RNA sequence: AGAACCUUACCUGGUCUUGACAUCCACGGAAGUUUUCAGAGAUGAGAAUGUGCCUUCGGGAACCGUGAGACAGGUGCUGCAUGGCUGUCGUCAGCUCGUGUUGUGAAAUGUUGGGUUAAGUCCCGCAACGAGCGCAACCCUUAUCCUUUGUUGCCAGCGGUCCGGCCGGGAACUCAAAGGAGACUGCCAGUGAUAAACUGGAGGAAGGUGGGGAUGACGUCAAGUCAUCAUGGCCCUUACGACCAGGGCUACACACGUGCUACAAUGGCGCAUACAAAGAGAAGCGACCUCGCGAGAGCAAGCGGACCUCAUAAAGUGCGUCGUAGUCCGGAUUGGAGUCUGCAACUCGACUCCAUGAAGUCGGAAUCGCUAGUAAUCGUGGAUCAGAAUGCCACGGUGAAUACGU
């Protein structure tokens, strides 16, 4: 059967939503339309950057964006060149004064996004995928996780049936609504098609 | 959906905007009851010489990611695809699953 | 229907080509693609071709036809009979 | 001094107040006869003052609110037995074993997604 | 006399955000009255979950707005210019009217 | 069903002749949920008749009541393609339950102008032996008499 | 979750070729505002006008036209090349792993046995010892009470009244929304293997999972979706791409699915009068007053809302009539006269008035749903939406019969 997505169950009990801003009916959708664009936008030039969450918040009649990246000196320049650019052209796109943050992410062994990224990287540099999943597996255990399943589905070694294979240790319990779970996904563009990638990180009780 | 829609939905807001003071001045002539048959038959000529693509029922709602024209949504500008897309990643603030 | 307060409804280009025609003598029927627009009395005694979808079929303006549309007087669909 | 009472039935939510009296009854400021035309709700509202046998020894002064005829009701029983047991409390054994003190639970079912109504379902043909 | 009315998607920023206006106001000199708390609104939105077909099978969303009103009598001149510069946080919308 | 967990369920008195077997008659009676309509037609069946009688309406619904209520049904049983009909006794409460159904579906189908008029000629019939009631009882009790030869 | 034009992907006709939609180079360049002729429109030609804005006066350029190609474009094929998403078995109680042991081996044990539960739920014994995903708990709503605040919400005790909580007033009460208590086989009795548990009783608003929702294990059906989107391979490039007008998706000897309205007296009609919940509102909801029999029209307060509008709830009740008739039941079809939205109601919209008054008297062989505030029946709101619900999603009123048993 189908199972329910692990972050939009739990939003009223442990996780806490990506946009922080109120609006009306008449600025609702415009407000999602620019934050759509925004986000898009510094996905597309941070790549190389490894970021994991774009928090985006609006004060009123302006914008403050927060970046989460596990490079934040690539991010960041040479004494800020790069973050006022940065702010200069998300105040062109949104239409308002911009003020842009940045968050260092510790161990960034256990974010669901890094992992699931990292995997798409070396699934395109032709690795196989049971070597990058294990590796992915211990990485995340050594550093004190409490449980981490990894998945890999699609025409897995360029095969002409595709397949589903996954990976798991520790705990991880998706009916347990307090519980902290981490899930994030990915896709690899191959020479013979898509290969999708799931990651769920279970960390703690509370 | 096909670039072609999108081309055609934009020109038609264009021109919609570029005409609507006038076509509220027709309507608004047209509409009165105290005035010269006349005039109201001048009106009525006048108004067909405007390009059909001015009136504002002439637009369809579509979702402004992909160009879907069924299942719109007038509070957030998506369809259901979208929504529940954007929904389960906490990208829409104060929305949730329901359960009454 | 057409509300009584806003009159009949016709096309401009069709008036215009229907008072030249009318003014000039009875000249060669006349071409239209212009199916929403009522008969006036002006219009009795001529011939004027209507397009049905992919055809102009000719009809021949009479006393009995005014106050209806030109396209009650063009078919659309083509239907013989069953088996 | 007047003894309160609430009461609470389906919709509807009554608040009674009883002092020593000749036998009165109102009612949203209209006699008992006048509020309820059907039987059934005049026999309901006075079934817990003909349990003790105070019924001209007591005047009552209620007002209700929300839901229907029965609700109503069923409300006001509510409300005059939580008053009849602030005014004395010798009585409570008595009236718990004639049910008048539990407090009706019953609500809708909400209307759910693919089916006509709470629990009707469409009509299913195998072929 | 000010009327203030704050309204949030969250009940604990809007309870915070209260307690500050309150208590800013209050230590300038005026009275207060409330926070009184007015109806909280629910709008549900219930949609398709399938690319294609699968009529019954749907998901239903709810939106909650939380609403209070707060009332400033006896303001002082010092009262007004302290409530303006509160910088109240982000995600609280708020209404003062006189 | 499987379980055995369920009880039974409290009724509520009539209205001004305080019992529960004329609730239940009511009950019985009702169409679409429309309680007030039933009750007032049975008052009204029961005033003629008790006119028209002169004892009361209880121990004439009563009388009646002895009349049409059934003592031993039959229930199948297959066994080979064919079936058992094996007579077996009839609790009170399902007597009373089957006697007012009875009642009640051979009062529906008659032709007189008013449901009370009708409900007050059956049950006055059927009070002594006349109606399609008793008609349907004695054919119940001659089927469960002719096969005994399986009553264990 | 709503085809007159548009949507539109299909048909006929008239038109385009670096192009309806982006980037690169060369050249004439404000952006726009009224205009006229020809044409079904696409388009072609023409007439006045502002021609600037930071600017090292070199201009960079919001953005218009021309010339080439590198390219753009495809709702074209393959769901049996794929990602993502969904249906179903099934809210069924199952599905595995590490180490040890047994077998030449596929494999087995654990997960079997006695009780017990809704449950691989729990207790005891056991060549097994432990662990994971499932079950249960954490989440939302309803039923009882407690504390804080009282406006636009409330009116028990007082003063005035135009009888209007209308005013002065009060924080008791309904209610609103934040935070707590509460239900745990907790206590009593009996059985039981002193265990797990089972039958009953007390108190309490609620008793053994109190009611309802969310939550769908490992997998099956090469199940559905290349037309939401994304994507390998194949295919077209003056056309399988692009623009416009008109038509079609609404046909009609027939067959089936899901519905609505009936065939009446537990009813039809007329007059008078009670009692809800939930929800929406700025290119919007729209009162009061006047005109019209009516759909509606004119003028026009209030409202971004516990305040104003939508917006008199219906079944019910009392009185009168009809008295079993294809009817004072039923409302299909058809003729005449209109209203409103919209450039535009012929094909092909909804609604109003007058006239007409079809089949239908409870439905063959077969077949469906439902265990309680349920079935049955009566009204109200919302999304989509210029206009267009008997469908879909929600909310309350009245309120049953039966379950011996497997
Ligand atoms: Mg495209
Ligand atoms: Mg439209
Ligand atoms: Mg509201
Ligand atoms: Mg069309
Ligand atoms: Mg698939
Ligand atoms: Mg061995
Ligand atoms: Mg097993
Ligand atoms: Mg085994
Ligand atoms: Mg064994
Ligand atoms: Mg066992
Ligand atoms: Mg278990
Ligand atoms: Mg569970
Ligand atoms: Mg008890
Ligand atoms: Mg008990
Ligand atoms: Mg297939
Ligand atoms: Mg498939
Ligand atoms: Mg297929
Ligand atoms: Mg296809
Ligand atoms: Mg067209
Ligand atoms: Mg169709
Ligand atoms: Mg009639
Ligand atoms: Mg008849
Ligand atoms: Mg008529
Ligand atoms: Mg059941
Ligand atoms: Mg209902």
């Amino acid at each position: 059967g189908q199972k329910v997505h692990p972050n939009g169950i739990r939003l009223g009990i442990v996780k806490p939503w990506n946009s922080t801003w109120f609006a009306n009916t008449k600025e609702f959708a415009d407000n999602l339309d620019s934050d759509f664009k925004v986000r898009q936008y510094l996905t597309k030039e941070l790549a190389k950057a490894s970021v994991s969450r774009i928090v985006i918040e609006r004060p009123a009649k302006s914008i403050r964006v927060t970046i989460h990246t596990a490079r934040p000196g690539i991010v960041i320049g040479k004494k800020g060149e790069d973050v006022e650019k940065l702010r200069k052209v998300v105040a062109d796109i949104a239409g308002v004064p911009a003020q842009i943050n940045i968050a260092e992410v510790r161990k960034p062994e256990l974010d669901a996004k890094l992992v699931a990224d990292s995997i798409t990287s070396q699934l395109e540099r032709r690795v196989m995928f049971r070597r990058a999943m294990k590796r992915a597996v211990q990485n995340a255990m050594r550093l004190g996780a409490k449980g981490i399943k990894v998945e890999v589905s699609g025409r897995l070694g360029g095969a002409e049936i595709a397949r589903t294979e996954w990976y798991r240790e520790g705990r991880v319990p998706l009916h347990t609504l307090r519980a902290d779970i981490d899930y994030n996904t990915s896709e690899a563009h191959t020479t013979y098609g898509v290969i999708g990638v799931k990651v769920w990180i279970f960390k703690g009780e509370i | 959906a096909k670039q072609s829609m999108k081309a055609r939905e934009v020109k038609r807001v264009a021109l919609a905007d570029k005409y609507f003071a006038k076509r509220a001045e027709l309507k608004a002539i047209i509409s009165d009851v105290n005035a010269s048959d006349e005039d109201r038959w001048n009106a009525v000529l006048k108004l067909q010489t405007l390009p059909r693509d001015s009136s504002p029922s002439r637009q369809r709602n579509r979702c402004r990611q992909t160009g879907r024209p069924h299942g719109f949504l007038r509070k957030f500008g998506l369809s259901r695809i979208k929504v529940r897309e954007a929904a389960m990643r906490g990208e829409i603030p104060g929305l949730k699953k329901a359960s009454w | 229907p057409r509300s009584l307060k806003k009159g009949p409804f016709i096309d401009l280009h069709l008036l215009k080509k229907v008072e030249k025609a009318v003014e000039s003598g009875d000249k060669k029927p006349l071409r239209t693609w212009s199916r929403r627009s009522t008969i006036f009395p002006n219009m009795i005694g001529l011939t004027i071709a209507v397009h049905n979808g992919r055809q102009h079929v000719p009809v021949f303006v009479t006393d009995e036809m005014v106050g209806h549309k030109l396209g009650e007087f063009a078919p659309t669909r083509t239907y013989r009979g069953h088996a | 001094n007047q003894y309160y009472g609430t009461g609470r039935r389906k919709s509807s939510a009554a608040r009674v107040f009883i002092k020593p009296g000749n036998g009165k009854i109102v009612i949203n400021q209209r006699s008992l006869e006048q509020y309820f035309g059907r039987e059934t709700a005049r026999m309901v509202v006075r079934q817990p003052l003909e349990l003790v046998d105070m019924v001209e020894k007591l005047d009552l002064y209620i007002t209700v609110k929300g839901g229907g005829i029965s609700g109503q009701a069923g409300a006001i029983r509510h409300g005059i037995t939580r008053a009849l047991m602030e005014y004395d409390e010798s009585l409570r054994s008595e009236l718990r074993k004639a049910g008048f003190v539990t407090r009706d639970a019953r609500q809708v079912e909400r209307k759910k997604v693919g089916l006509r109504k709470a629990r009707r379902r469409p009509q299913f043909s195998k072929r | 006399r000010i009327r203030i009315r704050l309204k949030a998607f969250d009940h604990r920023l809007i309870d915070q955000a209260t307690a500050e206006i309150v208590e800013t106001a209050k230590r300038t000199g005026a009275q207060v009255r409330g926070p009184i708390p007015l109806p909280t609104r629910k709008e549900r939105f219930t949609v398709l979950i399938s690319p294609h077909v699968n009529k019954d099978a749907r998901d239903q969303y709810e939106i909650r707005t939380h609403l209070r009103l707060v009332d400033i009598v006896e303001p002082t001149e010092k009262t007004v210019d302290a409530l303006m510069r509160l910088d109240l946080a982000a995600g609280v919308d708020v209404q003062i009217s006189l | 069903p499987r379980r055995r967990v369920i009880g039974q369920r409290k009724i509520l008195p009539d209205p001004k002749f305080g019992s529960e077997l004329l609730a239940k008659f009511v009950n019985i009676l009702m169409v679409d949920g429309k309680k007030s309509t039933a009750e007032s037609i049975v008052y009204s069946a029961l005033e003629t008749l008790a006119q028209r009688s002169g004892k009361s309406e209880l121990e004439a619904f009563e009388v009646a009541l002895e009349n049409v209520r059934p003592t031993v049904e039959v229930k199948s049983r297959r066994v080979g393609g064919s079936t058992y009909q094996v007579p077996v006794e009839v609790r009170p409460v399902r007597r009373n339950a089957l006697a007012m159904r009875w009642i009640v579906e051979a009062a529906r189908k008659r032709g007189d102008k008013s449901m009370a008029l009708r409900l007050a000629n059956e049950l006055s019939d059927a009070a002594e032996n006349k109606g399609t009631a008793v008609k349907k009882r004695e054919d119940v009790h001659r089927m469960a008499e002719a096969n005994k030869a399986f009553a264990h």
